């Protein structure tokens, strides 16, 4: 997976084989680093009018 | 997060100014209705001391002072009862919640304390036992209808805020 | 605020009417040296009845004042031809 | 800048028609704008395409502008009905609705013509400055309760009067402003005078 | 393919901008008969039945 947001250090615990998770909207929320086994979360930055 | 297709797109014309002022008339019209309901009285009447109303009491309904919230228990039943991804945004309203509380108090203030006087001039006290006594000179019985059975329809009120109240705890 | 951030105007413990609403209850003016100020909007002012067993209260005047109401009634009438419009 | 909402009407109109005639003026995907240079410097077919993509675009803005026509029509029509409503029940007669057809007790209105609109001069009843009194519910003369037939019985600190409920006109408490109903024994509040019996 | 993307979405956001104009005119409409039922009820007595 790829996109551009945020990365916050989360504490959902994830499955031992499951590696990234989603939302009801079928959005990227949480990812596993690949090296060490953490879990991050992704939200996009902030957005608004002026 | 595409230059290209926002080039694209400024060849079909004016529709995302149009769809926005459309979502911001909506957006106006929801606080202007609630401005419009509630906010009816000037000037916000407080509940008076510990209140001798006849025989009715009026404890299910006053503004709780234990709580900070300024809600009343039915008021709390009632909010425990009803229960930021590509580009949407959940404007906050213009009153809240503890503005609404306030003026349902001030309003039930008035109605207990003034009447019906309180909306068309200055705030009249008058005990409330005339006031009802007066209601039911206005639905056609007379007042010694009322003055000879004061307790029983003050029980017969606290016994139907208690169905109510039961109720609504129960179903909602 | 608690609906963004307000960069330009100066908070104060104050209540005053709602003159430009922001949102959340926040409300903004322009008062007095001149600058743009924000606070909280009030409800009204509190008005205490005295309430008691044996108390009314009768007026003794009356005041005769009228009022104004305006209420929009009908539109222009228009008639766009399809073919004129989308073939020229 | 009190005519507001006449005037929102005529503002919603003319953006709608100006957004329409700056629509008309649109590629939607195209070599131009204008559909005859369309039709001049290229072959049959890519014209043809080229016109259908107008054609597709001006019938959405159309279908469009119908649409907000016809939801600004229904409120429309929503505050006309609600204006003839105002109208019937101000001027043919005197309402009792609270706070509908003017601020306080009503007594009559005005109507006056307007552009694209109708203004009501609501001639209303306002109360004016109180004064306080001692009130009972009823009086007990000879052991029965006497209840006011319609008034208050209001004290000024040593006597008792009978006065209507809007305007302080003081009388004098006799037979034919009361009526004998029960006996003082019922009445929470019960105060004790004397009924002039003419 | 970007135009054909572009056409889809502004017809669903054209759609969902109706809609929302439909539920937010029955929704004044609902806050027009609570004002008045507000405004004569409450700080009076009505005699209108039922
Ligand atoms: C992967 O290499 C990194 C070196 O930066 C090390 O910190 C980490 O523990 C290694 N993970 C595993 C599973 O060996
Ligand atoms: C009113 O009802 C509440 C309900 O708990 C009770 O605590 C209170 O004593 C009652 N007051 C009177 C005057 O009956
Ligand atoms: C009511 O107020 C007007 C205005 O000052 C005054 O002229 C009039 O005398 C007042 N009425 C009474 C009964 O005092
Ligand atoms: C109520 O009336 C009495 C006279 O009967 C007066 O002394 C008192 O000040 C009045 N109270 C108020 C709040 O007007
Ligand atoms: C009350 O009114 C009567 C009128 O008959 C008057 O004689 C009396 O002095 C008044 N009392 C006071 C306290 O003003
Ligand atoms: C409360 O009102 C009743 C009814 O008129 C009266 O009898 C009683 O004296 C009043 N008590 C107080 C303390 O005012
Ligand atoms: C009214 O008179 C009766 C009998 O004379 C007496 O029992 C009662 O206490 C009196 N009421 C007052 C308020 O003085």
């Amino acid at each position: 997976l790829t996109g551009t947001g945020v990365l916050t250090e989360s504490n959902k615990k994830f499955l031992p084989f499951q590696q990234f998770g989603r939302d009801i909207a079928d959005t990227t929320d949480a990812v596993r680093d690949p090296q060490t086994l953490e879990i991050l979360d992704i939200t996009p930055c902030s957005f608004g009018g002026v | 997060d595409s230059t290209e297709c926002s080039n694209l797109l400024l060849q079909y014309g004016s529709f995302c100014t149009q769809l926005n002022r459309a979502l911001t008339g909506i957006a106006v019209e929801q606080d202007k209705n609630t401005q419009e309901v509630f906010a009816q009285v000037k000037q916000i009447y407080k509940t008076p001391p510990i209140k001798d109303f006849g025989g009715f009491n009026f404890s299910q309904i006053l503004p709780d002072p234990s709580k900070p919230s300024k809600r009343s228990f039915i008021e709390d039943l009632l909010f425990n009862k009803v229960t930021k991804f590509n580009g949407l945004t959940v404007l906050p309203p213009l009153l809240t919640d503890e503005m609404i509380a306030q003026y349902t108090s001030a309003l039930l203030a008035g109605t207990i304390t003034s009447g019906w006087t309180f909306g068309a001039g200055a705030a009249l006290q008058i005990p409330f036992a005339m006031q009802m006594a007066y209601r039911f000179n206005g639905i056609g019985v007379t007042q010694n209808v009322l003055y000879e059975n004061q307790k029983l329809i003050a029980n017969q009120f606290n016994s139907a805020i208690g169905k109510i109240q039961d109720s609504l705890s129960s179903t909602a | 605020t608690r609906a963004g951030c307000l960069i330009g105007a100066e908070h104060v413990n104050n209540s005053y009417e709602c003159d430009i609403p922001i949102g959340a209850g926040i409300c903004a003016s322009y008062q007095t040296s001149q600058s743009i100020i924000a606070y909280t909007m009030s409800l009204g002012a509190e008005n205490s009845v005295a309430y008691s067993n044996n108390s009314i209260a009768i007026p003794t005047n009356f005041t005769i004042s009228v009022t104004t109401e305006i209420l929009p009634v009908s539109m222009t009438k228009t008639s766009v031809d399809c073919t004129m419009y989308i073939c020229g | 800048s009190a005519l507001g909402k006449l005037q929102d009407v005529v503002n919603q109109n003319a953006q709608a028609l100006n957004t329409l005639v700056k629509q008309l003026s649109s590629n939607f995907g195209a070599i131009s704008s204008v559909l005859n240079d369309i039709l001049s410097r290229l072959d049959p077919p890519e014209a043809e395409v080229q016109i259908d993509r107008l054609i597709t675009g001006r019938l959405q803005s159309l279908q469009t502008y119908v649409t907000q026509q016809l939801i600004r029509a229904a409120e429309i029509r929503a505050s006309a009905n609600l204006a003839a409503t105002k109208m019937s029940e101000c001027v043919l007669g005197q309402s009792k609705r609270v706070d509908f057809c003017g601020k306080g007790y009503h007594l009559m209105s005005f109507p006056q013509s307007a552009p694209h609109g109708v203004v009501f001069l609501h001639v209303t009843y306002v109360p004016a400055q109180e004064k306080n009194f001692t009130t009972a519910p009823a009086i007990c003369h000879d052991g029965k309760a006497h209840f006011p037939r319609e008034g208050v019985f209001v004290s000024n600190g040593t006597h008792w009067f009978v006065t209507q409920r809007n305007f302080y006109e003081p009388q004098i408490i006799t037979t034919d402003n009361t009526f004998v109903s029960g006996n003082c024994d019922v009445v929470i509040g019960i105060v004790n005078n004397t009924v002039y019996d003419p």
